[PDB]
């Protein structure tokens, strides 16, 4: 995360976090339930092997609230594609459950309808994760999490270089020096209404970090409910 | 009008179906009494921040 401010305490309990056979994080994910972690496709290919680590808010001290978990089930949406970043969407099922507690909740899946024209016509939605903190540098040892504006549509398809599919929605900042960036994929875009804090997204790309005249693209999950739906029954 | 009107007055999901609003909530949570609020089932309900 570039810009935003570091998530307190049970601030984010959502996240996830994908790490590899080294114990680095490579990716983000976002705690569906005790046994689903809702993360991106493109990630399944940034590790050989690799976990779930949820409870987790600074890679450097054992707080205790942690708990790495290992995937029994990694469901890769059918239609993903790798050179457009289209269908970007994942479901992990862990092989033992995930023990709610402090730092550690899971998100609420919001219905399509009242998602898009409610939820997702808010000002803001928060995005959370380990990457970044400059497009340039080392990913980060502790959990961020930035407000980010929602971008119109329109304004988006514009102001990016590639094809902004129907899976995919913007947020971000033109200018501001405030973005997601490497690390953060996977990781959970929420938006809260009243009090309670709704999946909306996932992290997905961007061109760079904190561009001007770009944005951060996220994969449009209202558009996958009933996949996921789907992928948490199987 | 209905569900456009301060999300129907609903704490998290309006349907609008025969010209009205009717409150629905998402998995973890039951339907108040007042068939607007929602209330958790049990400790740590999806979307909320962690107090404890
Ligand atoms: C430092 O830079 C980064 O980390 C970036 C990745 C990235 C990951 C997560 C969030 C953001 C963001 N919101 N800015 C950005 C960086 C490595 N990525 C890119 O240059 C980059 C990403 C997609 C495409 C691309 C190419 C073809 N199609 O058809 C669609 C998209 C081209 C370049
Ligand atoms: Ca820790």
């Amino acid at each position: 995360i570039v810009g935003g401010q570091e998530c307190k305490d049970g601030e984010c309990p959502w996240q996830a976090l994908l790490i590899n056979e080294e114990n680095e994080g490579f990716c983000g994910g976002t705690i569906l339930s005790e046994f689903y972690i809702l993360t991106a496709a493109h990630c399944l290919y940034q590790a050989k092997r690799f976990k779930v680590r949820v409870g987790d808010r600074n890679t450097e001290q054992e707080e205790g609230g942690e708990a790495v978990h290992e995937v029994e089930v990694v469901i890769k949406h059918n239609r993903f594609t790798k050179e457009t970043y289209d269908f970007d969407i994942a479901v992990l099922r862990l092989k033992t459950p995930i023990t709610f507690r402090m730092n550690v909740a899971p998100a609420c899946l919001p219905e399509r309808d009242w998602a898009e024209s409610t939820l997702m016509t808010q000002k803001t939605g928060i995005v959370s994760g380990f990457g970044r903190t400059h497009e340039k540098g080392r990913q980060s040892t502790r959990l961020k999490m930035l407000e980010v504006p929602y971008v119109d549509r329109n304004s988006c398809k514009l102001s990016s270089s590639f094809i902004i599919t129907q899976n995919m929605f913007c947020a971000g900042y033109d200018t501001k020096q405030e973005d997601a960036c490497q690390g953060d994929s996977g990781g959970p875009h929420v938006t809260r209404f009243k009090d309670t804090y709704f999946v909306t997204g996932i992290v997905s790309w961007g061109e760079g970090c904190a561009r001007k005249g770009k944005y951060g693209i996220y994969t449009k999950v209202t558009a996958f409910l009933k996949w996921i739906d789907r992928s948490m029954k199987t | 009008k209905l569900c456009s009107l301060d999300n129907g007055d609903c704490d998290q999901f309006c349907h609008e179906e025969q010209n009205s609003v009717v409150c629905s909530c998402a998995r973890g949570y039951t339907l108040a009494d007042n068939g607007k609020a929602c209330i958790p089932t049990g400790p740590y309900p999806c979307g909320k921040q962690t107090l404890e």
